[PDB]
């Protein structure tokens, strides 16, 4: 569970391939 | 009723090579044990395919192939005397090596279980295994099944 | 835009997971085999996940879109009944 | 993780764009992706390990990787 918390942290967000919204 | 990632009706409990090691050209005797869960129409098909070389599936063969049924439910235990492959469809430098068998399992057409094995294949004498001659000599070699370590993979299909 | 980021995954990187699989010692040659097998998993696996995406009428794979798509894998064990 | 996240970003990047050009992933699909690629290679190495070991080898070779693709039926 506590994988499943930290999995989305750590990559780059400021790529526009990414979509946290 | 529970949420599962398994559905099979048909699942295995073991398989016996029983004729391990053995010559390469010895038939494959599989002692397979399953479990039926509830009756089905169709019969369950079983592959043998032996991998002839690593570098491409080009060179697989599949070496038998049997139609079980009807299955009744419970316990099952039959055994498959699958056909050796044939050593002049493998590339000669890939012959006498390390290889994989695959005993797969399907329901309709859709396969539900893959059993990979490890297979070696050696000379029966010193000499030959230190000096592999030019033609290899296919009488001359020992397959040894890693029957101990099978790696199963289980796929969900639809039954009836 | 940049191509061959297949190539960014390190030796180190592949030597470490061989170690954590108990492989001590790989050659030269392992390194563009695993990468090989990498890009076709990956490309196998988001394949099966755009399709969970596009089904929900979606332009953003989620993480969800990912596990629906491995379970599609099919589960590997080491011996029968486990 | 035992990758760095930034190269296999880049990566995840250009197989999907190159799938699709018009997609987008969120940062845990693509740790999802990661985690299951790392598990992947790692159960795949010790399946390439067996089978070096079964050919009575203690070096493993790019024949014994394909091998262990076959064997966990991919
Ligand atoms: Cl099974
Ligand atoms: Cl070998
Ligand atoms: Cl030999
Ligand atoms: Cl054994
Ligand atoms: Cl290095
Ligand atoms: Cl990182
Ligand atoms: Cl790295
Ligand atoms: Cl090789």
């Amino acid at each position: 569970i506590q994988d499943l918390i930290d999995m989305g942290y750590g990559y780059d967000e400021s790529d526009s391939f990414i979509d946290n919204s | 009723p529970l949420g599962s990632p398994n559905s099979s009706i048909v699942s295995l409990l073991g398989i016996k090579v029983l004729n391990n090691p053995a010559k390469f050209t010895d038939p494959y005797e599989f002692e397979i044990t399953f479990e039926c869960l509830e009756s089905l129409k169709h019969d369950l098909e079983w592959k043998l395919t032996y991998v002839g070389s690593s570098r491409s599936l080009d060179h697989d063969q599949e070496l038998d192939s049997i139609l079980v049924g009807p299955v009744p439910v419970g316990v099952n235990k039959f055994v498959f005397s699958a056909d050796p492959p044939s050593a002049e469809l493998i590339p000669a430098s890939e012959l006498v090596s390390v290889t994989v068998i695959l005993l797969s399992c399907s329901y309709d057409g859709r396969e539900f279980v893959r059993v990979g094995y490890y297979v070696n294949n050696e000379y029966d004498e010193e000499e030959l295994r230190e000096n592999p001659p030019a033609k290899v000599q296919v009488d001359h070699i020992v397959r040894n099944i890693l029957a101990e370590k099978p790696r199963v993979t289980r796929f969900n299909i639809v039954w009836d | 835009v940049l191509r061959d980021n297949i190539q960014g995954i390190t030796k180190p990187a592949i030597r470490r997971l061989a170690r954590r699989g108990g492989v001590k010692r790989i050659s030269g040659l392992i390194y563009e085999e695993t990468r090989g097998v990498l890009k076709v998993f990956l490309e196998n696996v988001i394949r099966d996940a755009v399709t969970y995406t596009e089904h929900a009428k979606r332009k953003t794979v989620t993480a969800m879109d990912v596990v629906y798509a491995l379970k599609r894998q099919g589960r590997t064990l080491y011996g029968f009944g486990g | 993780a035992l990758i760095r996240k930034l190269p296999f970003q880049r990566l995840v990047r250009e197989i999907a764009q190159d799938f699709k050009t018009d997609l987008r992933f969120q940062s845990a699909a693509i740790g999802a992706l990661q985690e299951a690629s790392e598990a992947y290679l790692v159960a795949l190495f010790e399946d390439t390990n067996l089978c070096a070991i079964h050919a009575k080898r203690v070096t493993i070779m790019p024949k014994d990787i394909q091998l262990a693709r076959r064997i966990r039926g991919e």
